[PDB]
């Protein structure tokens, strides 16, 4: 993608990610624990079951025949059939070709700005009281139990009740 | 001396796609756009299928002994056979594509007789090509022939008027004797010549006799001509001899269609698309399994397989 | 204690729009991009109009009375009607379909004389299914006829050359009379026959007597042929009977555009989009309109609407 | 949008603009002002205008008749005749619904990406001297008037002035 | 006090290029996808030509004095000029564009004896249109006059029998006299009739004696037929007067191409895109050069540039 | 570009870069000195290679001849060919003016994406030791020399050895 964030400065992905797209991992003095988010998952989903629905359809309108394969046409009609024919195959080729590309490039871009919204959502959560260290987390300067953390993954975190020890800890 | 991380999910092994920029891009999932399986069969429910067999298309106006069944048929879907034929006694007919496409169509036909009467000449002209328990002819058409060998054929007209609120066709035929001998011993010394009239119609016609190779251990022939009229007018033969008589005019009824095909009929199915080999059965929008399909088919194209992505670029462990 | 913000606008009813994942965006502006509209007129200023009323475009040629003020013409567009009738006595051209796209692009046509005399035989043959104040014939043409009833015709030939530096167009005529007895009260006994002979061309007709359906209270027929001549060559008629002679030949000059239409003309408008009920003005790139249109239009497309949005999507208040 | 500014953390737009696509809204002591942008509106303006003198415009190709519809042809060309026009149709069909559902797509990003330019730049030049809140707009924590709103609006914002006063505030 | 920075490249001049949202935007680079340029022969190597002169395609089954040296040819590429001809006697072939069309790809001709032989009539009829040493006629058919002026020709039959694996080509001839004294000169008083059989296969055919204009010194006209034969059948000729005989049968052999073209021959070259001025060498997509291009060629289109970028946009300093 | 980097904050281009698309360029009190990267340029060249190989080829079908140039053909069947050739040529002409202008879009946006992408690595690895101006550049609020320059150049680069005297220097 052209974001930067899958295969960016992500190194890689998790296989034991098996109930969502994007998730969380976290680490704190009783243990380590990992969950799965809602919101980013539900929007790729639909623009993927968008873009199938909008795509598998066939035609309405009905075709005849205008030759034999049993006894043969004049020749100089023959001929010309079978150059209208051969006219349109190459049409109806490259149109498929162009189009399938161009659903595949769009795609992966779509993935790459969710994960990338998803990732700045939480840096601006947190403000002056974690610090990036480049390969996608961030470091508390306080302390964060379990309910913290839980409180951090649905949006209800206050910043005001931390400020002072954590600034006092950053700054020394 | 707390921290938290960010991350997506990833699989094992991917598949390979097509971007504007590269080619064998691997991905989570993918999916296909082009069929490429069939029905060895002819599927049809809901709908009425007539199937000819020995008999062609064109033989239900003239009626062959091969086609005694098929006179007044009514069908939606029609199926053309690679044995069928269409004559009992060597000929062919003039302008025959057109009238086959007419006839794909029709969804049947119903006969109305016409009601000519002779007097004096002969009606029961039969050859030995077309048996049914003994010597016969066509079924709905009568040959003149003369009173005697060597006599004279009187000049003759008749005329024809439509009535009803659909045009009919008309078919007749012209006789070209095997030799200069016969066609004095079956219409008598002289010249023939015949003329067809009507409002938006003016022909004529005259034989011409010679020799020529053996199909069926005979060495004349038959040509077939046919005319359509308007709801109100009338058709006038003129004729002196080597005529064949019509004695029924068809009518059309509805609409079919028509395919041609070498597999079976199956009964518990269902379908809109067919080619020479079966019927195809998708949703998908291109097949790369037949250029000449009928019906609602989707478009032909000719790559083999095109993969469309439906998941994120993976990036596997380690 | 200071602080500022940022946003956008917004507006309280939107119009939905289609994306490339979605059906139904809203957003505060969208446009239209197919054509629904007409005018019920034939809107022609600036350019030569002629409108052809009871006369058929290929009676120009002939010259029936019904045809008599449009021998020479001149015009840029051509409009026929569907009363427009192209024959005075029963008959019918051949291959017509051709001559008549030749001439709706012609742009007019202009006639010169031939120089043909005749002795012995008459000229002023005449029929009462033509009148302007009695019986009277083509106004282009002759028809020869014989001295007297039961007489010889001699065995006569023609011959005329091209001068100018353009193609010449040619016509000529076959009469099939209504019986055996008629042909020979007014061309004699015995057998008739011509022939027509240039450089590229080499034909014969020969008549062929019988009884038809009456039209117009007349039981015989005239077929057409033409031909057209290159700026250097010479062409040979040899007849003995049933011949209808030509009396002027035609050329063509400039360019035009011809169509089939059913409504009036306006002289105060301005299009290039013409159909069988109207003008399309338009710049949109499509339309829904019809498929047959002539001229400069924009393409046919089988949907009704296709919006185009022209603003950022919409989020209202509360 | 997925540059997740516009239906992103900015909650819905505002009615009462009406010269303008963007605009600023400051809240100081003295009371509450607003005003507009010139060069955002000016880019999307641009694009969009570009659009439609790209898509209206018709051929000038001319075209004849083939057939006649008061006396009828014969059958074996006109039915080839049909058949041409029929494959012909289905062709400019599809062109257009592509390409509208293109265009449609292409423009909602093109604004969504002038959003978070300008969003972005004001951001850049109250260094260290502003605080986000995540809604789209800035705490200052200093004195400022209707004149330093001013100035910040039209790029002419000097935050050499301010330094010591803001970060003494900030760091207590 | 240290600083670091970044930047990009620039150039001092680039080229301007069209975006989906404007015209003439400037960039570092940009290529041409349009072709325009071409080689002003016919290169050829790798395949055998053959390049006819006077000769026409269709002389090469009868055989004119002009194309002796091309009876039984062998290529894979087959180019006609423009000052090519196909008679020494006035005349012309019937349905001569199929004809073309089927030989045009042939890839050669192989000629075989039939075997006819004749008693009592004469077989040396001669012309002095066709000179080769003297007074002669076409190379590959036969002129049957009768024994002495004004005689009897007597009806007579002929038949031939394919043997081979592939279908033959067969070609006659009819002759139309320049006067009826003429007519009873060379073949006697009387009536003529000639007729043509096989299996699907029957026509008459009868002359028809006239004044036209003179073409080479000459008025009278030959006309020529043709028919396509199965590899079991048989045909049969039965006449009585104005009869060209044929002598030898022709199969095809391979497959080539051919063109019309009216520049040289280049043995030093490869190409595979033809037209009438040279040869057409490039890997783009699209050409605008000429509409009728044949082989393997990029398409056509209106326009005469369309550049590609390759580069960023360009930002040059001050 | 709708990223806002190349025409956007970076007022011009440099003609004396010589050896790639991007570099550095750097000044301390021995001297100034330049530079250029490397993974940017190859990927920018990689796609344009990419598309080239993808456009850049011709068919494999054949076709001959239906008419004729030195005799003319019967008339209704002409006009006929005539049509048909007319109705290919647009659609043809249309998907080629269609196709480079999509082209000629993507790349110039791939190009800014690029740019933003090394701005903000750079970015990411100076943690809390140097500050923005909004043009493109850092101040380092510490004494760095070449080698420490080289280092920034290639990673491998320490923010935790100039933590304190670059928090010292900023603070006051
Ligand atoms: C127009 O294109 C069609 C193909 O879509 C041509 O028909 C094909 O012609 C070839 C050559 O004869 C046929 O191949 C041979 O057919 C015979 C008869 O069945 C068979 O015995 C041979 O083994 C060989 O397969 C091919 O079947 C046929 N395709 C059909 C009928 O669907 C057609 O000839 C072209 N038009 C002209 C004027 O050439
Ligand atoms: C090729 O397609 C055209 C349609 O674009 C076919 O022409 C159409 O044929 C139908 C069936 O006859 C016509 O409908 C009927 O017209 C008569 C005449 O007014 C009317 O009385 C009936 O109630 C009915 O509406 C239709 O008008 C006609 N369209 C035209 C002439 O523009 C054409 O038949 C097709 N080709 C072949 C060979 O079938
Ligand atoms: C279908 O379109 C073709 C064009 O692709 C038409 O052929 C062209 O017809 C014009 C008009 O006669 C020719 O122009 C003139 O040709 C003569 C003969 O060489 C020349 O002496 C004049 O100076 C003038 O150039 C043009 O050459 C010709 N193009 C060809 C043959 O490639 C064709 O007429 C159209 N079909 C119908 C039925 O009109
Ligand atoms: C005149 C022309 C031009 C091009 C570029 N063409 C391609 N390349 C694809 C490049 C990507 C966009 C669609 C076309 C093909 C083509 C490609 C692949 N498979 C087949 Cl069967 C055909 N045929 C083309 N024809
Ligand atoms: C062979 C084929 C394939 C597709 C996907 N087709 C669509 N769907 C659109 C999906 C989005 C891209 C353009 C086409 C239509 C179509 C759609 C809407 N209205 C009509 Cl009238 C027609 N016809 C199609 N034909
Ligand atoms: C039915 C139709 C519709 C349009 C929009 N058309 C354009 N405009 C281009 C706009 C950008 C996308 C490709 C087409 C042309 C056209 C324009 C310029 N030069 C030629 Cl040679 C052709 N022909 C068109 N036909
Ligand atoms: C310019 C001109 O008129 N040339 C003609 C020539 O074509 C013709 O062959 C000759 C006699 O027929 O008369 C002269
Ligand atoms: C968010 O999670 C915390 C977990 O401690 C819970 O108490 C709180 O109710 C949650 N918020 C909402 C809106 O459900
Ligand atoms: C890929 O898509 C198919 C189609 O629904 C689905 O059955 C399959 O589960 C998907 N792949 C995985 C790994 O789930
Ligand atoms: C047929 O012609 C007669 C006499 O011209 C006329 O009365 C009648 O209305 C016409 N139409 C039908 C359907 O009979
Ligand atoms: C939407 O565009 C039309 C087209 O010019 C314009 O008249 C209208 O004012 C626009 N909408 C609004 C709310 O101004
Ligand atoms: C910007 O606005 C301030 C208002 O305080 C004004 O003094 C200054 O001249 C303005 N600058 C420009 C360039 O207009
Ligand atoms: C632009 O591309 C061409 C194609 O190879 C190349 O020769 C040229 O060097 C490029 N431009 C510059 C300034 O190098
Ligand atoms: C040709 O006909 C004969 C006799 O009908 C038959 O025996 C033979 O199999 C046929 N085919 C060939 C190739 O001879
Ligand atoms: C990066 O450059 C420095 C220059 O001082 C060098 O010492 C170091 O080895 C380089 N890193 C790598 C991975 O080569």
């Amino acid at each position: 993608g052209l974001f930067g964030a899958i295969a960016g400065f992500i190194e890689n992905g998790w296989e034991g990610l098996i109930d969502g797209w994007y998730g969380f991992r976290h680490q704190n003095a009783q243990g380590e624990g990992t969950a799965a988010d809602y919101k980013s998952t539900q929007s790729a989903i639909d623009c993927i079951t968008g873009k199938l629905n909008r795509l598998i359809e066939k035609t309405n309108q009905q075709f005849e025949l205008i030759d034999n394969e049993f006894t043969e046409v004049e020749k100089q009609i023959g001929n010309v059939i079978n150059w209208t024919r051969d006219s349109i195959t190459e049409v109806w080729s490259y149109n498929a070709e162009l189009l399938v590309a161009m659903e595949n490039q769009h795609t992966i871009d779509l993935a790459d700005s969710e994960m990338d919204k998803l990732y700045e959502r939480v840096k601006r959560q947190l403000r002056e009281n974690a610090e990036e260290d480049g390969t996608g987390c961030f470091e508390i300067f306080h302390k964060c139990d379990d309910d913290c953390m839980a409180s951090i993954r649905n949006n209800t975190y206050d910043h005001s009740k931390y400020r002072e020890e954590a600034m006092q800890n950053r700054i020394q | 001396a707390d921290k938290i991380c960010l991350g997506h999910h990833a699989v094992s092994n991917g598949t390979k796609v097509n971007t504007l920029c590269e080619r064998g891009v691997e991905v989570v999932n993918a999916t296909e756009t082009v069929e490429r399986t069939n029905i060895p069969r002819i599927c049809s429910k809901g709908k009425r299928t007539v199937d000819l067999g020995q008999c062609g298309l064109l033989g239900t106006i003239t009626g062959p002994p091969q086609c005694d069944q098929f006179l007044e048929f009514s069908a939606d879907l029609i199926i053309e056979r690679r044995e069928g034929s269409d004559v009992c006694y060597p000929g062919k007919f003039v302008n025959e594509e057109a009238l086959r496409q007419i006839l794909r169509e029709s969804g049947g036909i119903d006969k109305e007789a016409m009601g000519f009467t002779y007097s004096g000449i002969r009606t029961n002209g039969a050859t030995s090509s077309c048996r049914r328990s003994g010597s016969s002819f066509y079924a709905e058409m009568k040959w003149l022939l003369s009173n005697t060998d060597n006599a004279a054929f009187p000049q003759m007209t008749k005329s024809y008027k439509n009535t009803r609120k659909n045009p009919a066709l008309i078919v007749w035929g012209i006789h070209h004797s095997g030799s200069t001998a016969e066609q004095t011993k079956l219409y008598g010394s002289g010249n023939k010549l015949v003329t067809v009239g009507s409002s938006n119609y003016q022909q004529s016609f005259v034989p011409s006799p010679g020799a020529r190779t053996q199909v069926n251990g005979q060495s004349g022939r038959i040509d077939f001509h046919w005319l359509m009229l308007n709801p109100n007018d009338t058709v006038t033969f003129s004729f002196n001899g080597a005529f064949i008589a019509p004695d029924r005019a068809s009518f059309l009824r509805g609409k079919s269609m028509g395919i041609q095909s070498g597999v079976q009929v199956d009964a518990d199915c269902e379908g809109d698309c067919y080619y020479s080999g079966g019927t195809i059965i998708s949703n998908l929008p291109f097949q790369n399994i037949d250029s000449r399909a009928v019906g609602k088919c989707p478009r032909y194209v000719k790559q083999r397989s095109l993969l469309l992505a439906t998941g994120m670029k993976n990036v596997p462990e380690i």
